[PDB]
């Protein structure tokens, strides 16, 4: 019951999920080969949320790996965790995406999506009672953006009532490493609006900032930033897999996170984050974790909450903890900072408490915020967009691939309308 | 499989390729007799020799390259030389007389006689490909074969194939140094196919390389052999993310998507930052931060140019080796900070980074030292119009008196063709005047 | 009781059956020499279905090998399994068939069939209570097509009530390796209509497709494709040889597979087919096997069932399995795909369940389908036929051998009439 | 037993056979003194020497072949040479004067004097046969013995035997290269028995072989000795599935059933794909896929012809060695895909493959290398009419002035016979005009 299909898409999608199924595969004591080597029978009661048990107690995930380039697949196969996936789930083309949206959504994506939805139906037809899906992908790539939103817009036609959420990486102007990532991000924000139930917006700068300031790292790679992100994605569905005192599925969040439809863009947060060495000097407590979850410097989205108001938040704690301290800390916050909350919603916070912390510490927590301050993201993109597009730069690589202008102007307007949706719900009483 | 085709045309095009195909032999661990040695029981097309080397049966590696000349003499340095059994015999195609610094001979008279034999060599390599990427034409503007023949080929390659990338590695005429006096005649006429048929034309010239050898590198007296090892590190890095693993890999098509704004604005100059002599390789701080700044140096350019005279339009960082990205993003943010570096006002988001793990190889007997990191920056700028103004003026001088016209007309072209290729290049130089300028409201 | 006479005919017929009696000879633990080296007394209770016990516990099959060319016989004799046959059953001429139908059916076939029916009566006069026969042959050969249909049309005069079935290989236009295989296939389809009780139509392209996609082979030979086919032919008569929970002879299938006479052209299917390596990643279950038996990519006939409707199917499972899961899976299929079934037949599926799997795995199954989509076969041939015959090409090698035109035009019309028999029974309520 | 008869007529027919019977000696492991060596305690007619070698008692192998010439001189190269005790003495039949490039002499005057002695040699080999397959006449159109005598024999072989296959290996006159000036007189008159009495006539010519030696093979200067090793690999593969095991074996009669549409449309040209020099044998990709494409090359033809000028009617793939069939069926499907290859519209199903396991032998001192795979493609096409139009026009020129008529009439034929054999060949060329064309409704 309550299975989750994992569709990691693109290059970025595969890197995160590579590290994602290195965490989950530690949560449940899965061997690299695929056998089970746990001790506690909590690890197996709800293993089936992610893993198909196969013949002879091997545990094959329900993940599907999609790419338009053979490379990432060959890396994952040849690595520590190649053994863990089913080889019919490594679905990939040959001709690269171009870091071009049109090329992954119309030309070379449509060719492949038939051979992938046929793999979605291998997974969906085997489940007892499916709950949801998930992309792991990148707004600013070819396959992460384009092919991802083709997969999504073809699942709503098949499975129109499952919680489909994304962990999407969004561009930041301080760190640019692709010239047309406004073109590629604009045309996919357009698809995520109408098609998705929850969207966890993650940036790059926000992850260095955690590494530098909080964790006191020296030299971060993609390897290190997604290792964080995977500790968030584990937290989301903890109470789906572990027993808790308050439970909280995918659907439980969705329901009371989201005032209006369409406003389903969340800001995660993790706590605790200490350096090693600086762990014996923090006392680890519920007021300690709460202060990290509401500090701006522990947002994995490169914004400051102080430039708006949280509509709603959820607080997902993992550990042997109290309920008064939880119920109090979450109270003392939305009193002391009552101008940082939308006031037409009483009790902006939802708490959930699991019983099972990560496999090194006690008392973690996860902050998931629906803040109005996320229009800071959508405007920084729609300024770069409108600065290139007024010249019509880089246009022939897009109109060459089956698109036209009118897909742009509408997709620019769909991004600029929801800036005026966070804006309405920030102010006006 | 990410396979690619090298075509080496004319004297300069062949003699570069010696320095290219010397290098990949070292990159993938291949002896000059085409053999991988016994210490490679590892994944070959996982080290991906398989983009530049079709593995003949029985452990033997022969390129996907074709060496074409209208003159027998140049390629006969490759037979023997040392590469006499590296190459497939049938991919070394010789004429009998060269075009002889005459575009009309390389394109109409002499070129047509071997053009179908060369296109048929392409098909024998095109049909062995699985996932063909594109072609790498090497030549020089200002030869006869480098200009006349290349123009003939690129027409035929556009018709048969269309879809694939077609990179060029030209040598542009240098403003002072020149050795042919009809050097500008052969450059105006190659303008036609370079903008139309190529997808991305690179330009280098010999003086801007003389600077780097003498100044960054303290070589007293460069020859062509010295310059072309440098050329080859630029191309070796370009095409390295096809064929090695790294985070932020970059295919051949991800250049053009990220480097090239408009249809015919596709003349990006390359640089290369760690050009350091052995002695000067201590007294290094050769971090990522310093080597990113060195790309933006107007002295470290591969073109006689000064980006302080134009605005950049895109850049494109292709790094190799011991690299941490956040060092790069912090070195970008420095680059965006400086006001000596003008991007255009419609770029906003500067540029594309790409990283690769495979460090360069020090070419034996070569000029570089052992560096840990290395960076080409392919970069559109409006400063390459200045290279053109200095060469149109040489053409417009000689064609004012109709000097060497009688050689050209009596070989299979018209007087009328000079007036069309001059207008054609004058329109390019007008495009860069209109692409540097922002629009205001 | 319930013996089966095996008449492997032609070149192709002999290759399959060579590999066929390498499987059966493993089912019952027969030595290459002909001694028995089993352990379980199930292997002997019903050995007599295929094997005459001879003096001193040697086991000689009831197979007759027919050829018009000495070569295949000398190969089989000199191979691993030459020892197993009786040397009076290697019946062969000297002059080759020409890959000519006329030459194998009238001139050089009629000369030999007297010396072969005299071997049929050695076998038929020794049996307790004969059940059936079987050719293994090829529609598109000289001896497989011509001599096979001469043997058949002379057995119906002797043994007019035994289940005579064929495993006939049918041509595919994608893979041609004989120029006049339309001529040779048209004139033998004509004979299989009026004379045969069941016909298992097998193609070539359908067997590469299994090798490439499912089995993940690299480089298939005839050796590999017939190794598959022999695993189907073993499955057919499993419940004839092994005890089961549902039994099913040759006659049991025949009876409720075949609505009308004349429509006796079946599409086999085998499951499971995995690569090695990808076996520890499939869990092996009845829903796993059912999905393979109804997927188009596991048909040994180069058609897609989706271009018609199954009249009837049979499902022959081999293994220690349940009956609810069988009775349910076979139910959930003809509900979910009710437009893929002929609706004037309730319960299109017949299940049979044996107890004995093949000698490497648990829980195999065999799908045998009477689909209307088999007219896709008969039309692709009757287009090549009518394109050569309008010129009267290759005609003198046929009229030279005792045939004439009027045998062609009638045989073309007998093939084109049964296209209008699958057509009637697809549509029209 | 699948036995077959070689007949070698005239100078060209003998001298081919040297190169044939050199080869089978290597195929079946027979010394030039007719002996199998001591390392063959395996099945002889299981290796099936027994189609070309009647095993004399005491381990001695003598062919089923007859060497016939009207001139003593040619066969006397076989006595001695090195083959002086390979051959039975009584199967080397010499006249005293040749027909001397005169059809009237080879058919009426000189030919009749030895024709019964030759037919009686056939019977001595015909009665030793068990399961006689047919005859392999070798000759040249445009000799006297190759045309005049062959015409006389084929008449007599049709009467005595009828039923069996009778293959011919002709050499057709080359359009430019010719050495007899009555070369077209002797070709028009051999037309009569070639279409009527033979069951399948092959044509080769010397220029189309000169191309292959020089271009595919980099021999500077071919002689007849070089060409005929090539000829022999085509025939060696034809008749290899009679006499070795393989899947999809092909008897001599399975050609004609699968190759030949109508009664007199039986002039298929052969090719052979792996004609590769030792040096060029590296830089190979000599897979099944490439060698199937090489058959369809208009340059790799054994006839001065270009199948791009006509339509194929049937093809016929005969492969030897390290072969997986599905590689072939995937290479067929490529061939059906291309539109440069025109089949006719009444073929539909292209062609017949045949495979054999026995790899070729490299003839010692021979021109080929060691190849693993090898393919003749016997293939009817309407492009062989073009070979005929180029030769009728040479006949029609000389016969317009009745040039060499006086030699022919004074030898035992009529002026009237030229006018019948010209009409006879004009009707063939009209059959291929009417067989290339589809019918529409
Ligand atoms: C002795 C002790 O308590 O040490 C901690 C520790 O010092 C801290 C700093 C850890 C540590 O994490 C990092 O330094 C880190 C490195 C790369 C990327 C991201 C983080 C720790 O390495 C990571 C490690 O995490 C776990 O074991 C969890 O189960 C975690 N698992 C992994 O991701 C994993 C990492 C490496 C090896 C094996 C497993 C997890 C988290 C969420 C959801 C599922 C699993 C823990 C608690 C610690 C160390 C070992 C120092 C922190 O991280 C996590 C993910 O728990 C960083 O901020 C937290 C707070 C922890 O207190
Ligand atoms: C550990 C394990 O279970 O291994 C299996 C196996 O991996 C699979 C992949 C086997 C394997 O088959 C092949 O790889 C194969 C090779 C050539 C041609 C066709 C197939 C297997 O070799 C073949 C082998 O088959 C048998 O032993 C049956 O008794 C089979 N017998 C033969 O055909 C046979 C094979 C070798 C020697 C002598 C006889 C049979 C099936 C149906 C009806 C009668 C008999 C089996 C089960 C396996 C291996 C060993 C890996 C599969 O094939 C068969 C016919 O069972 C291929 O798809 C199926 C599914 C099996 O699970
Ligand atoms: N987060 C992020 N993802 C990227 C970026 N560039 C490419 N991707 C992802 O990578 C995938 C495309 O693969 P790509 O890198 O083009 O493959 P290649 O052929 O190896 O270059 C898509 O899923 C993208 O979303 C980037 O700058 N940021
Ligand atoms: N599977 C398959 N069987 C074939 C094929 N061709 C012939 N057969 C079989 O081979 C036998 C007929 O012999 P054939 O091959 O014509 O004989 P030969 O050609 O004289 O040696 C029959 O048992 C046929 O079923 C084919 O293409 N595929």
């Amino acid at each position: 019951m309550r299975e989750i299909v994992h569709i990691q898409a693109g290059q970025c999608g595969n890197q995160i999920g590579a590290k994602f199924w290195e965490v989950i595969s530690d949560e449940h004591g899965i061997d690299p080969t695929g056998s089970y080597h746990g001790d506690s029978d909590l690890q197996l009661e709800r293993i089936n949320v992610y893993y198909n048990e196969a013949t002879g107690n091997k545990y094959v995930p329900r993940a599907i790996l999609v790419d338009l380039e053979p490379g990432t697949m060959d890396s994952v196969r040849s690595g520590p965790f190649g053994q863990i996936f089913r080889p019919d789930n490594f679905v990939f083309g040959q001709s690269g995406a171009g870091n071009n949206w049109a090329k992954g959504h119309y030309t070379e994506g449509a060719e492949l999506v038939d051979s992938v939805l046929d793999v979605v139906r291998k997974e969906s037809e085997s489940c007892d009672c499916l709950q949801g899906f998930q992309l792991t992908h990148s707004l600013g790539g070819g396959t992460g953006s384009g092919m991802g939103t083709l997969l999504i817009s073809k699942i709503r036609e098949e499975y129109p009532d499952r919680i489909m959420n994304t962990f999407s990486v969004m561009p930041s102007p301080k760190v640019s490493d692709t010239v047309v990532e406004p073109y590629n991000a604009t045309l996919s924000v357009h698809q995520l609006v109408e098609n998705t139930d929850e969207t966890y917006c993650i940036d790059n700068e926000a992850l260095y900032d955690i590494c530098f300031r909080t964790l006191k790292l020296t030299t971060p790679t993609y390897g290190d930033l997604n290792h964080l992100v995977s500790a968030t994605m584990s937290g989301v569905t903890t109470c789906l897999r572990f027993p808790g005192q308050l439970n909280a599925d995918l659907r439980k969040l969705a329901v009371n996170m989201v005032p209006f439809p369409r406003l389903h863009f969340f800001m995660p947060g993790f706590a605790p984050l200490t350096s090693r060495g600086s762990q014996q000097y923090r006392a680890l407590t519920v007021p300690e974790l709460t202060q990290q979850m509401f500090d701006s410097k522990n947002m994995m989205a490169a914004c400051d909450p102080r430039h708006g108001r949280y509509l709603t938040v959820a607080a997902i704690f993992r550990g042997r903890m109290s309920m008064k301290e939880v119920d109090e800390q979450m109270l003392n916050v939305q009193n002391k900072n009552s101008s940082y909350f939308v006031e037409w919603i009483p009790n902006n916070v939802k708490t959930a408490v699991c019983d099972i912390p990560p496999r090194g510490l006690k008392m973690s927590a996860t902050f998931i915020g629906n803040s109005t301050a996320i229009q800071e993201l959508f405007k920084r993109i729609s300024e770069q967009f409108t600065a290139m597009f007024r010249r019509k730069a880089f246009l022939h690589w897009y109109t060459g691939e089956g698109m036209d202008e009118m897909e742009f102007t509408e997709a620019e307007s769909n991004m600029n309308d929801l800036v005026s949706e966070y804006q309405q719900y920030q102010d006006a009483t | 499989m990410r396979e690619c085709i090298s075509i080496h045309v004319g004297q300069a095009g062949v003699q570069i390729g010696n320095a290219c195909w010397e290098l990949y032999c070292l990159e993938h661990g291949i002896q000059p007799d085409g053999q991988m040695p016994s210490d490679k029981t590892i994944g070959g097309g996982d080290d991906s020799f398989n983009t530049f080397f079709s593995e003949t049966g029985a452990g033997k590696h022969v390129p996907r390259a074709v060496f074409v000349d209208l003159e027998p003499t140049v390629i006969d340095e490759v037979r023997t030389g040392t590469y006499r059994q590296l190459f497939h015999p049938e991919q070394l195609i010789t004429g009998k007389e060269d075009a002889a610094n005459n575009y009309a001979r390389g394109h109409y008279t002499i070129g047509k006689e071997i053009i179908d034999l060369v296109l048929d060599r392409i098909r024998k390599l095109a049909d062995q490909c699985t996932g063909l990427q594109g072609f790498l034409v090497f030549h020089s503007f200002g030869g006869g074969t480098g200009s006349g023949f290349t123009s003939l080929l690129m027409e035929r390659l556009s018709v048969d194939y269309g879809k694939k990338s077609k990179l060029e590695f030209s040598i542009y005429p240098a403003p002072q140094v020149s050795t042919a006096v009809v050097e500008p005649y052969n450059s105006i006429l190659t303008t036609h196919t370079t903008l139309e048929h190529s997808d991305c034309a690179f330009m280098v010239d010999n003086e801007a390389i003389y600077d780097i050898c003498r100044r960054n590198l303290d070589i007293e007296r460069p020859t062509y052999t010295n310059l072309n090892r440098l050329i080859s590190q630029i191309v070796s890095s370009i095409t390295a993310s096809l064929r090695f693993d790294g985070a932020l890999n970059v295919d051949l098509t991800e250049f053009q998507t990220n480097l090239v704004p408009y249809p015919r604005i596709h003349f990006p100059l390359a640089t290369y930052a760690p050009v350091i002599s052995a002695e000067k390789a201590y007294h290094e701080q050769l971090s990522v931060a310093e080597i990113t700044n060195a790309c933006f140096e107007p002295a470290n350019q591969m073109v006689k140019c000064d980006p302080r005279h134009g605005k950049y339009m895109a850049c494109c960082l292709l790094y190799r080796g011991d690299v941490v990205p956040k060092d790069v993003n912090a070195a970008i943010a420095t680059i965006k900070t400086k006001r000596s570096i003008q991007f255009v006002d419609w770029c906003p988001t500067g540029f594309k980074v790409g990283i690769n793990y495979q460090p360069p190889t020090v070419v034996p007997g070569g000029d570089l030292a052992k560096v840990q990191r290395a960076v080409c920056m392919l970069s559109n700028t409006t400063a390459i119009a200045e290279a053109w103004a200095r060469l149109d003026h040489k053409f417009d001088l000689m064609y004012a008196k109709r000097a060497f016209v009688h050689w050209y007309v009596g070989e299979g072209m018209e007087e009328g063709e000079f007036s069309e290729a001059r207008e054609d290049m004058a329109a390019l130089e007008k495009d860069y005047e209109e692409v540097g300028v922002d629009s205001v409201e």
